[PDB]
């Protein structure tokens, strides 16, 4: 049996998001890609360096916004600009988000030497695609 | 103690600026007008003379330079509201359509002060001229900072 | 801290090969020809031998950057098959999908 | 804005030089992406932009490339059981013609600054110039 | 009546027939002039109004790439020329004019001319290394009938 990235069935009480519900074979069919860069296109270089930055950028955002992430973040690279689009729960006060945005942007712009912007869409609570 | 002595002293500094072949800049005239705002009553004739001398020399009056003339001619604590001065109308005509750049540290103050005089005079046509000047070019950048942006 | 002591030894091998690259190039050039006297070539054969062993660039092994796995690595991403599949099967690699045909 | 509108918006300064301008006979723009729909939207934006600036444009779709590789599915043994992965590359070629160097810089900036994420461009400018003055006349 | 530019003036100063005679940088910018300029910028300092104004500032600061893209922007190899990279035989004058060493150095300088990953300075360093190497091996070369320098 295949165990890869499959949220298995319980007794109908496990909420799962759209991203979690779909197994790997639905990638490019029902669900898209969380990161969009040009490094895996044919005749393009620096796939390894873009992929390592993604791993870190995801671990950074989880720790910097602990318990405030409704879904996995979406990374969008255009030219040298990096754009982070994160669904965040409305747990923290509003002013705290302004602090963490200023901090996380400046810190990641001086770490990778690129302009990095954070885009936050706040949800009242996690969106449930289906109960499995 | 005596304004006439004080004014004659400041002029003496200006006369030594010509003896030493030193040419004045915008800040020099702006500084003199900013000092004149203390003597509202007696600084009116001196203030106009400075602006005429500014153009003859070739120094271009900036938004800050008018900010001082307005303060000197339209006092906020003005008891004599019956017959206010008409200079504000002439200034706006002079500055109609012109674009201004940062050239002094009181440029932001001009726009906030101009609207205040319009509200005191209850002239909405003048308020449109002032706002219309704010929209020409990139004048929007001289509206003012947080304290003065919300007042304007 | 790197993943393990094996990745640490590999990292040092990569930094000592970069230091000795020009040197090992200039000396080894004197040997890879038939135009110079064999006496010089026999002597250059020992100058290259005398350099430290970690300067040799064939002692470098490509390891998964995240798990330090010596085999199973894909050179375009520098990840093992196990780590690559975890990122690919989760939609985190840009443009990588399963191959159905 | 209903009542409040800019009066005299400031526009950049464009100064005509005395140097002659480059003459591009052709300018091929090969965009690449994993997604066909993104290329269709970019093709519409780029063709509309060219037509609005007076540039002559043609578009075709070079054949797509699919790169497939196989991996071992299990962590240990079970050799016969594999998992396969592929990366798909799609192409849209925008062939422009008879462009001066000023028209090609403004156009390329405008379309490159609006290049979607995951899209790679490969501009192939083809300049036309006279013969070298030495070559023009044989000299012994 | 209250004409802004019609009437008597102070007249202490005279019309500037000569204008800006002393240069603006009479001395290297002093702390007084460097700090006043920073304050003038703050006078018109307003926050970004859209993505264009943000990108404009990033470009002026070098944070954002310039467009159209130039893959060699800021990449000048010491202002060299093609002839400097390709014709390198001027540096082989110290070496023997003929013989085995010349035949070898011909191959070395041919490869260096076809090397796009090295600057001229680095290519010259490769040649200089061989000059000192053969000088050290003068005695072994003399046994083989090769005379160096
Ligand atoms: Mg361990
Ligand atoms: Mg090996």
């Amino acid at each position: 049996k295949n165990r890869a990235a499959r949220v298995r069935v319980a007794k109908g009480n496990k909420p799962v998001s759209y991203e979690e519900a779909h197994a790997p074979h639905y990638i490019a069919h029902r669900k898209g890609w969380l990161s969009l860069h040009t490094g895996n296109l044919d005749g393009e270089d620096h796939a390894a360096e873009r992929t390592l930055e993604d791993v870190f950028l995801r671990k950074f955002m989880m720790g910097t916004f602990p318990g405030c992430l409704a879904d996995q973040i979406v990374l969008k690279r255009r030219a040298n600009q990096v754009d982070i689009c994160a669904l965040v729960l409305r747990q923290l006060p509003a002013h705290k988000f302004y602090f963490l945005v200023g901090y996380s942007e400046t810190l990641l712009s001086h770490f990778y030497k690129c302009p990095v912007r954070l885009h936050l869409q706040t949800v009242p609570s996690k969106v449930v695609y289906k109960y499995i | 103690e005596k304004f006439e002595e004080k004014w004659n002293d400041i002029l003496d500094l200006l006369k030594h600026m010509v003896a030493q072949k030193v040419k004045p800049n915008l800040q020099t005239f702006n500084t003199i007008l900013k000092g004149l705002r203390k003597c509202y009553s007696l600084g009116r004739i001196p203030a106009l003379q400075i602006l005429r001398e500014m153009k003859h020399i070739g120094i271009e009056p900036s938004l800050a330079t008018y900010h001082h003339i307005i303060h000197l001619f339209y006092p906020r604590d003005l008891s004599a509201i019956k017959m206010p001065s008409l200079i504000i109308y002439d200034i706006m005509n002079e500055l109609e359509g012109r674009t201004f750049s940062p050239q002094d540290l009181d440029d932001g103050r001009f726009f906030q002060l101009a609207m205040s005089v319009c509200s005191s005079l209850r002239d909405l046509e003048l308020a449109y001229q002032v706002h219309r000047l704010l929209n020409t070019g990139d004048n929007r950048k001289l509206v003012g900072h947080d304290p003065l942006r919300k007042v304007y | 801290y790197y993943v393990d002591w094996r990745m640490l030894r590999d990292l040092k091998r990569r930094k000592m090969a970069y230091e000795y690259a020009d040197e090992r190039l200039r000396i080894n050039s004197l040997r890879k020809n038939t135009i110079l006297p064999k006496d010089l070539q026999e002597m250059a054969g020992d100058e290259i031998a005398a350099l430290p062993r970690d300067s040799c660039p064939v002692r470098i092994r490509n390891r998964c950057v995240m798990t330090s796995r010596p085999r199973g690595v894909k050179r375009r991403w520098r990840l093992s098959r196990i780590v690559f599949r975890h990122l690919a099967d989760h939609g985190l690699l840009s443009g990588v999908q399963r191959a159905i045909w | 804005l209903h009542v409040d509108v800019p009066k005299d918006v400031t526009r950049p300064t464009i100064t005509t030089s005395d140097e002659p301008d480059t003459l591009y006979k052709r300018l091929s723009i090969l965009v690449k992406a994993h997604d066909r729909a993104v290329l269709d939207s970019y093709e519409y934006f780029a063709v509309l932009a060219a037509k609005e600036l007076g540039i002559s444009i043609k578009v075709h779709e070079p054949p797509r490339k699919i790169e497939r590789f196989t991996l071992l599915k299990s962590v240990h043994i079970f050799k016969k059981h594999r998992v396969q992965y592929e990366m798909r590359t799609l192409y849209r070629c925008l062939e422009l013609k008879h462009l001066t160097g000023s028209t090609a810089s403004v156009y390329l900036e405008y379309i490159q600054r609006n290049l979607p994420e995951g899209v790679a461009m490969e501009v192939t400018k083809t300049q036309i110039q006279q013969l070298p003055e030495h070559i023009k006349e044989p000299m012994w | 009546r209250k004409y802004l530019f019609k009437g008597k003036r102070l007249s202490i100063f005279a019309d500037k027939a000569f204008a800006d005679e002393p240069p603006e940088p009479e001395a290297s910018p002093s702390l007084w002039e460097i700090e006043f300029a920073k304050q003038l910028a703050s006078v018109a300092d307003q926050p970004f109004e859209n993505g264009f104004e943000e990108m404009i500032q990033w470009t002026k600061e070098g944070k954002l790439w310039e467009f159209p893209v130039n893959n060699e922007a800021g990449l000048d190899d010491d202002g060299s020329e093609f002839h400097e990279h390709i014709f390198l035989d001027k540096y082989l004058e110290d070496f023997p004019k003929q013989g085995p060493i010349r035949l070898f150095m011909e191959l070395v300088t041919c490869g260096l001319s076809k090397n796009p990953y090295l600057s001229v300075k680095q290519k010259v360093e490769h040649i200089e290394w061989f000059r000192n190497y053969f000088n050290e091996k003068r005695d072994i070369l003399k046994e083989n009938n090769i005379a160096f320098t």
